[PDB]
RNA sequence: GUUCCGAAGGGACGGGCGAUGGCCUCCGUUGCCCUCAGCCGAUCGAAAGGGAGUCGGGUUCAGAUCCCCGAAUCCGGAGUGGCGGAGAUGGGCGCCGCGAGGCGUCCAGUGCGGUAACGCGACCGAUCCCGGAGAAGCCGGCGGGAGCCCCGGGGAGAGUU
RNA sequence: UAACUUCGGGAUAAGGAUUGGCUCUAAGGGCUGGCAGCCGACUUAGAACUGGUGCGGACCAGGGGAAUCCGACUGUUUAAU
């Protein structure tokens, strides 16, 4: 039962973003010419929003509920699949595989992930996806 | 041959009194007093026997002069625990929490049944 | 001691305020310009004689130049 | 049923297809070609929990062999140690139909 | 080739300390210098570090055991009896 | 007697109050209150243990890693930080502009690269917790790097003839 | 190369032969492109000749065997009988 499909929450087990949560936006089950191994384009979050409680000002809540995101290619060996699923409509034409040869495109893709991560987090679902892992 | 002497008032072959030979621009052979060989940090996991990588191996009080990038690596637990045990810790925490959720839901199901 | 491989950055170093003097060494196959700053001695090494002399004129006027042999 | 599962494994590895080892059984599970996974009783608890989680994700059966990796390997008929193995094609054996 | 008839590891003691003492120390010497198989990884990498302490070269796992053997019959019978006692206690 | 029968602390981020100086800005000195706070016991004990950081040439009658010259380096300090660089300077929409480019609204911005081990010159963060280095026996064998010795020739000067 | 033996020793047991100088021979390896070229470093074995039988020529350098008594052994002890 092939389960590594877009919308599948994963944990990054290696690299700079180790222990960070991410959601798959594209999977390549058979490696291309440049990457012989199977891999996946993923977009995750770097800095989780801080714990927000009542009795705080609206400015403080809005300032502490900010997300910084990342986008990267990973190995299935370096990814750990969970059982949760997050269905956030990332735009494919901006979040895609040719983005890594231009920093401006990379920044646009990161911003595009960030804005809708903010939107869903403020809606308040996928709280497991948005609260950090305690390891 | 030219056989030479110490340069300090310590005349015993102790740990601090270690020297090497060097030929000076005056065409002479002298002792220089070397520094004690430092060690890279050992992993905080307490299991891996090897040293950490990407961290300079110097005598501990020299680490004040180094910059931060030459002291750690860009990762969670960077420069304090090795990558293998980092990834096993991540996996262990996640799977343990999943098992805890499973046992909680089974307990709730049993409470409903009873 | 530091070795400067470029020319205009060496010129900047010469115009620095801590520069006390510049000394010119003329040895076979080579020309060396040594600026004495506060912390380091900066050496610019060049192998062309007319480049060396035009740099010598291009050196700042208010800094003590001393050729040595 | 240890004798009968030894017989089935001998037949499976005579005829069908299999992979021996954790880092390759994981690849087979992720590709979904793994029909059955078998784990020795002395494999590390962390990785056996990992394999169980992967099998639950991929809807695959897991069997806890009743011997450690040395005689799991000898039951495989290999002269080394295997902790986890994956049957990909049962072949002419009723290992899946236990 | 076979270099000795009776004495094995105790060939290093020469003609000293007596035949009976050498014989009764030979088996303990063999037992304490043997390599045992690890019950945790299956490799034969169990060495006695110090008296009562056994170490695996691959697992990096340390076990408390006998002075000259990896485990003693007293230890194994105590373990079995304690298991049976717990089984009876919880019925 | 040395933690044993002690009310064994005179410290601190921050918050509040009260005064002061300095362009009363903002901070500092403080004075009071709130809040936080285990130490294993004062103190002594190594010119061979632990312990950051200096080397080369010259110089006397007798002193040199100490004097002179030349190259360095560590620690501490610095209101105004003395300067520079990083943070950090972007995107959308709407106008004007043939365009280049510029004006208005919004919104983001506690850094990036690599599959990875890791890398880049920086790259916020307190009480608290965790770990490492300091920090180690004796013997054997092997390998690498030096210094000395050895060998084959070029010079310069001396001996024999 | 013996008695004996705690089978480890005894053991260099005991007892014999050889050893100089010179001229040769054979074997023992690298690098480059079953072959070829270019480089080597020390050793071992054998042979001919030769000296007033002399050769580990100075220095260095275990006498041995057969038994008895005592203490198993290594170790320590009355600085000045
Ligand atoms: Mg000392
Ligand atoms: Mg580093
Ligand atoms: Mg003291
Ligand atoms: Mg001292
Ligand atoms: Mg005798
Ligand atoms: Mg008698
Ligand atoms: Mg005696
Ligand atoms: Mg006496
Ligand atoms: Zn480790
Ligand atoms: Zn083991």
């Amino acid at each position: 039962g092939k389960f590594m499909k877009p919308g599948k929450v994963v944990l990054v087990l290696a690299g700079r973003y180790s222990g960070r949560k991410a959601v798959i936006v594209k999977n390549i089950d058979d490696g291309t010419s440049d990457r012989p191994y199977s891999h996946a384009l993923v977009a995750g979050i770097d800095r989780y929003p801080r714990k927000v409680t009542a009795a705080m000002g609206k400015k403080k809540i809005a300032k502490r509920s900010k997300i910084k995101s990342f986008v990267k290619v990973y190995n299935y060996n370096h990814l750990m699949p969970t059982r949760y699923s997050v269905d956030i409509p990332l735009d494919k034409t901006v979040v895609n595989k040719d983005v890594f040869r231009d920093p401006a495109l990379k920044r646009k893709a990161r911003r595009e992930a960030k804005v809708k991560f903010e939107e869903r987090y403020k809606t308040g679902k996928n709280k497991w996806f948005f609260q950090k892992l305690r390891f | 041959v030219q056989r030479l002497t110490y340069r300090r008032r310590l005349s015993y072959n102790t740990a601090s009194n270690k020297t090497r030979l060097s030929r000076t621009p005056g065409n002479r052979i002298v002792y220089l007093y070397t520094k004690k060989v430092g060690k890279a940090p050992k992993s905080a996991c307490g299991v891996c026997p090897g040293r950490l990588r990407g961290v300079r191996a110097v005598r501990p009080k020299v680490l004040m002069r180094l910059s931060k990038t030459k002291k750690h690596v860009s990762r969670a637990y960077g420069g304090s625990m090795c990558a293998k045990c980092v990834r096993d810790r991540i996996k262990r925490a996640f799977l343990i929490e999943e098992q805890k959720i499973v046992v909680k839901v089974l307990k709730a199901q049993a409470q409903s049944q009873k | 001691p530091r070795k400067i491989e470029e020319i205009k950055d060496f010129l900047l170093t010469a115009r620095r305020k801590d520069a006390k003097s510049v000394k010119i060494k003329k040895n076979k196959d080579n020309v060396k310009f040594k600026v004495r700053c506060s912390r380091y001695l900066y050496t610019l090494v060049i192998t062309d004689k007319e480049k060396a002399e035009k740099l010598k004129q291009s050196l700042p006027p208010g800094l003590a130049v001393k050729e040595l042999k | 049923s240890l004798e009968s599962i030894n017989s089935r494994l001998q037949l499976v590895m005579k005829s069908g297809k299999y992979v021996l080892g954790y880092k390759q059984s994981l690849k087979m599970i992720r590709q979904g070609k793994a029909k059955l996974v078998i784990l020795a009783n002395n494999c590390p608890a962390l990785r056996k929990s990992e394999i169980e989680y992967y099998a639950m994700l991929a809807k695959t059966g897991v069997h806890h062999y009743s011997g450690n990796n040395i005689e799991l390997g000898t039951a495989c008929g290999k002269y080394y140690r295997v902790c986890t193995l994956s049957i990909i094609d049962p072949g002419d054996s009723d290992i899946i139909r236990s | 080739a076979k270099r000795t008839k009776k004495v094995g590891i105790v060939g290093k003691y020469g003609t000293r300390y007596g035949a009976s003492l050498r014989k009764m120390v030979k088996k303990i010497e063999i037992s304490q210098h043997a390599k045992y198989t690890c019950s945790f990884c299956g490799k034969t990498k169990m060495k006695r570090r110090a008296v009562g302490i056994w170490h695996c070269g691959s697992c990096m796992k340390t076990v408390a055991g006998g002075a000259w053997t990896y485990n003693t019959t007293s230890a194994v019978t105590v373990k079995s009896a304690i298991r049976r006692l717990k089984e009876l206690k919880d019925q």
